[PDB]
RNA sequence: UAGUAACGGCGAGUGAAACGGGAAGAGCCCAGCGCCGAAUCGAUCAGUCUUUGGCUGCUUCGAAAUGUGGCGUAUAGGUGUAAGUUUCCAGCAGUGUCGUAUGUCCGAAGUCCUUACGAUUGAGGCCAUAAACCAGAGAGGGUGCGAGCCCCGUUCUGGAUAGCGGCACUGUUGGUUCGCUUGCUCCUUGGAGUCGGGUUGCUUGAAAGUGCAGCCUAAAGUGGGUGAUAAACUUCAUCUAAGGC
RNA sequence: GUGAAAUCGCUGGAGUGGAACCGGAGACAGUUGAU
RNA sequence: ACGUUUCCGACCCGUCUUGAAACACGGAUUGCGGAGUGCUUGUCUACUGCGAGUCAAAGGGUGUUAAAACCUUGCGGCGAAAUGAAAGUAAAGGUCAGUCUCGAAUUGGCCGACGUGGGAUCUGUGUGUGCAGCGCACCACGGCCCUGUGCGUGU
RNA sequence: ACCAUCUAGUAGCUGGUUCCUUCCGAAGUUUCCCUCAGGAUAGCUGGAUCUCAGGCAGUUAUAUUCGGUAAAGCUAAUGAUU
RNA sequence: CAACGUGAAUGCGAGGUCCAAGUGGGCCAUUUUUGGUAAGCAGAACUGGCGCUGUGGGAUGAACCAAACGUGGAGUUAAGGU
RNA sequence: GCCGUUGCGACAAGGUCGUAACGAGUAGGAAGGUCGUGGCGGUUGCGUUGAAGGCUGAGCGU
RNA sequence: AAAGCGUGGCCUAUCGAUCCUUUUAAUCCUGAUUGUUUCAGGUAAGAGGUGUCAGAAAAGUUACCACAGGGAUAACUGGCUU
């Protein structure tokens, strides 16, 4: 949208809205982020603090699919079961959920659990995950 | 859930609840109270839910006709500062006691974790 | 010079990629070629199936994904075998064939192999010669309803079925999960440890 | 995946891959071992054909035992045996079936009345309720700026014709086929100044060396390589380098 | 084809003492409107 | 009104500069051309759609006013969980009552996203104003929960 | 040397930077920088607005405090000095 | 929890967040003040100005005295004058 | 007296009107522009009885 | 004896980032084909030093000289001072 921009109101203004003094000079500070510990030391501290320097240890060629592991709180578990399955979980059947299935590998115990008991199947459970679904009532089963 | 505890109070069973904010559905809410509210946008599982427990939903044209100057209302709104820009605002990261959020490239042991984080790199704030 | 607060800029333009510029106006085009090149091999090889070959049941690699399949690249001969299928006769009823991949587990071949029997119930071979029919050649009628096949042959299923609502038992409520999961956990990591204690006893 | 792991006066900056979803998909041949062992091949001569090249030989020469050909290559392979199962190439002529950025030929309807103009294609009218007429053609260009209807053209998932092709089937010609699969049986099975190592230089994201090369050193045979932090000693896993399409 | 500005020539009017231009306010000349 | 004549005012513009009419620089005249853009990546703001989701890629299917439009995703991006160098671990308490080996214990109900102060509005009730109640957003002061770490125990 | 290309080489430096109205309206100061013709940083400035409807003020009064300059002193210490 | 009820003058609505420009050569004056014999010299303090600003006056002038500006009119004046 | 800005207000209106105060400005920032230019998707019309372009009287707008 | 006092010097100066090296610390974490031991890498706290002291690794000459600028800056005139 030229129509909009500010080049269309600083037409007939000699500097362009940068000054008569500064004039708009190229690279009056340098290129890049050069200079982040002599000139622009005081921005490069107060705004990306950590930025210079090395730390922790090094992992050559890591392996991000190792440590994929995604979780769900026992909050969303009961979300998670269809209403056709929480239809049929009655007379105190409970509900199955295969965490695994939907893409979960780890169950965290955040959160309420609701009044129907439910057994969980996932590869991974915090020990609070595990006392708030045993308390509730249900199960939770280890699966590879 | 907000609605419902709203709704949930001493006396806000039967008010009617108004809000210019969406109303969006709360999976971890597992009971609906009745709720009557007025708002411009309700997402659609939070109008089958509020629907399905006897509920009512209005438009502010709606309202106007109900309730003109606005009696028997709880006004509602929600939450200004929960968003992830204003987790950026206040403090430069790098001073004292601040907690401000910085605006990093990604997140590791390689990405501003190092000098002026760390009493073992120079100093920490 | 930036000034306030930034993300530091990243953007990889310091080479002369003027000279290096690939763009995307031909998109629709291609696919029209693409398109075009399956209508003509359709029409070569009518009425074989427009896909080619049929691909073997495959679990993905890694425990990321192995709780998904999909399409490999061929049969092995174990599951040919399984199958009661030569290697030669597969190449010529346009079964692919990988002779890099082995089985080593029931399941795994069990799943191809039937695969394979499906595939053999839905095949229609047509008499090598018009005049003369042989055996196993299939029937005049159904020799018919002959039709060509477009997509992949023997397409796999990728809905997600709900293990049906049952009974929490008393068993499965007295198991310490976390309580079994570290345990596991320090028995694999204190193994190496506990052998060389167990040959330092052995050995005093 | 990912501006990620990693590299970098760890500064400025640089920076992949596997898994995953797709397009397309096609597999094979040697050396060596072993068997037949010259069963192989080039020119030339003479016949013969559909001759810008092919087929036949007591033609004559030559290549080839320092080994041409046949079987055979990691999925192995071979011997015998029992079951099953058993052709394939290349041209020629026809019969149809179908494409052609292939040539040539062919096409619906007003130059109607009035008016305007230097010149109309501009303006108005052309039975009829719905009406000048054609329209599967109202793309484009030309014609005295303006045109579906004046012309070339345009639409007919256009026709006719000749030529090129691709197919499918018939016949014919020449060559060729003792084979192929599965079980059992016994036998058998592989690339060296290369790999690896030291050092030097370049190169890479590759980090006690990712790739390449010089010089020195220089292998082995369940050996060799690899598993991303170097070394011994151990669990294994996975391929088979130094030949080719 | 059209045929701008700068620059230039003619005819008529008017000004013209070491710049010329310009803003404000009238006058003159002139232009224009008046059921 | 870019004619003449009078009265008053009246230094040449652009630029750098503390300061330009300057004995500072560019400018003889006229026409035409002539300078904050593209893209990648960020961030904020405004608007639109949907909303714990959203957008879907390459691709595929169909489309002959066919580079369009239309349909189409166990899978991918961002978001829904953080924290540590890492191994790893990973966010529910408030209140009332008990037992007690009176403790860095234990049990059970009820409630369930914490407490207090201020809070537009809303509700009740007096008389523009007051009092009382429920309190959005937000602010202030605290409390708990997850993770790393120092101290420090035991059951 | 010359010719073409890398090359529109880089420039903290010089020059230019094209319509009209309306409203608001500065700075030449602090800190760090091989920094001193330049930057980053705070300040000064504009815009978007949002939450509310009495606590603020380049001014006084009351109360209470801080100071060692003008004046004063050296016939009070120090230092001169008739 | 109970009660008490706004406790100097004058003026006046108050507070919050975000995004960003230009600037980072200054100069002058009353008063104070350092270097210098002095300087339209160099360096500081408070305040006001010029820069960014025209207007009446000082014959003329960035800063002096008066006074700050939409566009017109009537009246009255400031500094300055007759 | 008139123009505009700002604040407030009335009116069934992206508008009109009322009212009080106000109006300096470089660098710079915003707002409005039935100010101007060239395309595109649409819409409204004019044209050999004379378009664009060019020269220049009566007006309009700060 | 106690109340008490003591985290260096009665107070105001006496000093040092990133990267790298090195040391001390845990009966610590990692080397991703399974383990053991070396070796290497990490987490925490010190030291090795940047005196241009918010911290480049650095000798001259040009009268053979060049470019971008500067009246921010000297040499001649003019100005204030004497
Ligand atoms: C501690 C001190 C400094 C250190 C070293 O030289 C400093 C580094 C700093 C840096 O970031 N890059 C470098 O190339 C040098 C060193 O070995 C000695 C002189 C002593």
């Amino acid at each position: 949208a030229h129509a909009l921009r500010k080049t269309r109101k600083l037409r007939g203004h000699v500097s362009h809205g940068h000054g008569r003094i500064g004039k708009h000079r190229k690279h009056p500070g340098g290129r890049g982020n050069a200079g982040g510990q002599h000139h622009h030391r005081i921005n490069r501290d107060k705004y990306h603090p950590g930025y210079f320097g090395k730390v922790g240890m090094r992992v050559f060629h890591l392996n991000k699919n190792q440590h994929y592991c995604p979780t769900v709180n026992v909050e969303r578990l009961w979300s998670l079961v269809p209403q056709e399955v929480r239809d049929k979980a009655t007379g105190g059947k409970s509900p199955v959920i295969d965490c695994t299935k939907l893409g979960y590998f780890k169950v965290l115990g955040k959160g309420l659990l609701p009044e129907t008991p439910l057994i969980v199947k996932a590869r991974f459970f915090s020990h609070e995950a595990e006392q708030k679904i045993k308390k509730a009532g249900g199960a939770c089963v280890l699966v590879a | 859930a907000k609605l419902a505890r709203a709704v949930q109070k001493a006396g806000n069973e039967n008010k009617t609840v108004v809000t210019l904010s969406t109303v969006t559905d709360d999976a971890r809410l597992y009971t609906v109270p009745k709720i009557s509210v007025a708002a411009l946008h309700v997402t659609e599982g939070a109008r089958a839910r509020i629907l399905a427990a006897g509920g009512e939903i209005i438009t502010l044209d709606q309202l106007a006709l109900k309730s003109p100057k606005g009696e028997n209302t709880v006004f509602l709104q929600g939450p200004r500062s929960a968003r992830e820009a204003e987790k950026h605002f206040g403090p430069a990261p790098g001073v004292p006691h601040s907690h401000t959020k910085p605006y990093v490239r990604s997140k590791g042991r390689k990405f501003e974790r190092a000098r002026g984080r760390r009493a073992s790199r120079a100093y920490k704030n | 010079a930036p000034r306030g607060n930034q993300m530091l800029g990243n953007a990889h333009f310091r080479k002369h990629w003027h000279k290096r510029i690939k763009t995307w106006f031909d998109q629709p085009a291609r696919k029209l070629r693409r398109r075009q090149n399956r209508q003509a091999k359709a029409v070569e090889i009518a009425p074989r199936p427009v896909a080619g070959l049929l691909r073997s049941v495959v679990r993905c690699p890694q425990k990321r994904y192995n709780t998904k399949t999909r399409l490999g690249r061929g049969f092995s001969l174990q599951e040919l075998k399984a199958a009661g299928i030569s290697q030669a006769q597969a190449r010529t009823i346009g079964i692919a064939v990988d002779v890099r991949r082995t089985n080593k587990t029931a399941e795994g071949l069990k799943a191809n192999a039937d695969r394979l029997k499906e595939y053999k119930a839905k095949l229609i071979l047509f008499p090598k010669k018009a005049s003369a029919p042989k055996k196993g050649d299939s029937s005049a009628e159904e020799l018919k309803v002959a039709a060509q096949l477009r997509g992949d042959v023997l397409p796999l299923s990728h809905t997600i079925t709900f293990d049906e609502p049952r009974q929490v038992t008393d068993a499965e409520r007295k198991v310490e999960i976390f309580r079994l999961l570290r345990k596991e956990r320090a028995d694999k990591k204190y193994r190496g440890k506990r052998e060389k204690r167990a040959r330092e006893a052995a050995e005093e």
